[PDB]
Order: C-alpha cells, then sequence, then structure tokens
C-alpha cells in the first residue's frame, strides 16, 4: 500500500558466539576497490539524447540553424575540448577534428530542415497559420 | 564556414572607413559568387523569429537616401517624366 | 661528413632487444580482459569485419 513517488511529470501536473566469526584477517586487495568502483560509475554512464531535428510538442523542429558541414564541425571542435579537459591538458592528444581525412561531405542533424525536406526559415505553426488565415470569411455588415 | 553572412543595404561606394572600404571592395571582387547576402529585413527576422510572434558623442549622424519621382499632373492624368 | 655506420647500428640493436612485455601482454591478457567488460557495457560492441 506505500505509494511510490514517481521521477517525472504527467498528464494531471545459552551461549550465541559462534567460533569462526571475529574478525581479525588485514588483507589490502590490488587493484583497489575505491578505484574500480570509481571508473565503473564513470564507464556504466548512459549515453546522451540527441534531439536536435526532431519535432517538438506543437510540432515545430527543435535546434538552431547552423548548416550540416558547420554543425559538424562545431560538434568535433567541442569534442576535442572536452576531451583535453577530461584529460587535463591544454591541447588533447586524440582530437576528433583536423585529421587527416577529408571528410567533407559529413551532415549531422539540424533544426534548419523539418521533416519535409523544406527549410525552417519560418515555423510550421505560423506557415499553417498563415494558410489559414487566407482563406477566412466574415460576417456582412 | 557557410554559416557566415555578409550584410547589404549599405552601398560599397559610400562606406565611410577606408580600409574597410578597400576590403569590402576586394573580396566583393574576388569572391562575388559565393556570398551570402542578407537585407537588414533578413537580419532582423533571424534575430526575432521565434521571441516575436554615459558620454556620447554629439557628432554622428544617421543620412539616408532618397528615391523620388518628377510627375506631369497637368491634366488629371498622371505623366512620369523622370 | 663523417661515416655513421657504428653509431646507427648500435643504436638500432639496442631497440630491437629491448625487454618490453607490452608484446605478450596484448597477445594474452589484453584479449581476456575486453571479453570480461564487453557483456557489461551500456553500449554493446559493434564491430565489422
Amino acid at each position: 500500500m506505500k505509494r511510490i513517488p514517481r521521477k517525472t511529470k504527467g498528464k494531471s501536473s545459552p551461549a550465541t558466539t559462534e567460533p569462526g566469526t571475529s574478525n581479525r584477517e588485514q588483507y589490502k586487495a590490488r587493484p583497489g576497490i575505491a578505484s574500480v568502483q570509481r571508473a565503473t560509475e564513470s564507464a556504466e554512464m548512459p549515453m546522451k539524447n540527441n534531439d536536435e531535428g526532431t519535432p517538438d510538442k506543437k510540432g515545430n523542429t527543435k535546434g538552431d540553424l547552423v548548416n550540416e558541414h558547420s554543425e559538424a564541425k562545431d560538434e568535433a571542435d567541442e569534442a576535442t575540448k572536452k576531451q583535453a579537459k577530461d584529460t587535463d591538458k591544454s591541447k588533447a592528444q586524440v582530437t576528433y577534428s583536423d585529421t587527416g581525412i577529408n571528410n567533407a561531405n559529413e551532415l549531422s542533424r539540424s533544426g534548419n530542415v523539418d521533416n519535409e525536406g523544406g527549410s525552417n526559415q519560418k515555423p510550421m505553426s505560423t506557415r499553417i497559420a498563415e494558410a489559414t488565415s487566407a482563406i477566412v470569411s466574415k460576417h456582412p455588415a | 564556414t557557410p554559416k557566415c553572412f555578409v550584410m547589404s543595404g549599405v552601398d560599397i561606394e559610400s562606406i565611410p572607413n577606408e580600409f574597410i572600404k578597400l576590403f569590402y571592395q576586394r573580396v566583393k571582387s574576388v569572391h562575388a559568387n559565393i556570398l551570402n547576402d542578407i537585407s537588414p529585413q533578413i537580419v532582423s527576422d533571424m534575430i526575432n523569429r521565434k521571441r516575436l510572434r554615459s558620454h556620447v558623442d554629439v557628432y554622428k549622424v544617421d543620412v539616408v537616401d532618397m528615391l523620388f519621382e518628377v510627375v506631369d499632373v497637368a491634366d488629371g492624368l498622371r505623366n512620369v517624366s523622370r | 661528413t663523417q661515416s655513421l655506420v657504428s653509431s646507427m647500428r648500435g643504436t638500432l640493436d639496442k631497440l630491437k632487444l629491448i625487454k618490453s612485455m607490452t608484446p605478450m601482454y596484448l597477445q594474452q591478457l589484453a584479449p581476456v580482459e575486453l571479453a570480461v567488460i564487453a557483456p557489461m557495457l551500456p553500449f554493446p560492441p559493434f564491430q565489422v569485419p
């Protein structure tokens, strides 16, 4: 009967001394439990959510207006910077950008392109409002 | 990168700063076909797409170029001359 | 201007006969480790031949 709280919002929102139980062993484990546990905590994190380019609650796409190649390059630069920060160095030994590969046809999801293949220089909801307002008729005087 | 833009609406002749005039002249004369030109109205729309739905110098002024046409209305009709 | 055959050869011999235990590690223990972690990863392996 004990309720389980939700974590996300929703629609509504004799002697008894055994002879061999004394603790006297002193063992130091190698590798260390704390270090292995920290590494496993880091490793078990799930992957992030890449929702850019998908429609929203109303129907508009989500993201920012950047060309696909530029978005890919910016993401590579951000990944390289994050790697450098993690390794605690000014520059990173391993880089996701400026490699020797001519990967100039790469494309990434962006908020500039809708699901129909058109541009999002004007929101879909506003476009629909335009189209439906174009055919309104009024009460005679 | 193809996310760069150059703002139009000011004639390249009328640029006050001379070094910037030279830079813009050379760029437009060499790479004319691969430049993205946008109007100030387009810039304003980009800025306000979704949201919309001390000492000050006294010797700086804003100037505009005015367009007009000479019209002869000698008769009830109109005649555009120039 | 000066011959370097003796010096160059001597250096290469030291590199060739170094007491590096890395090659036996990659051959024996490294595959064993990768087999252990692999079933526990949040993102299971995805390989091409």
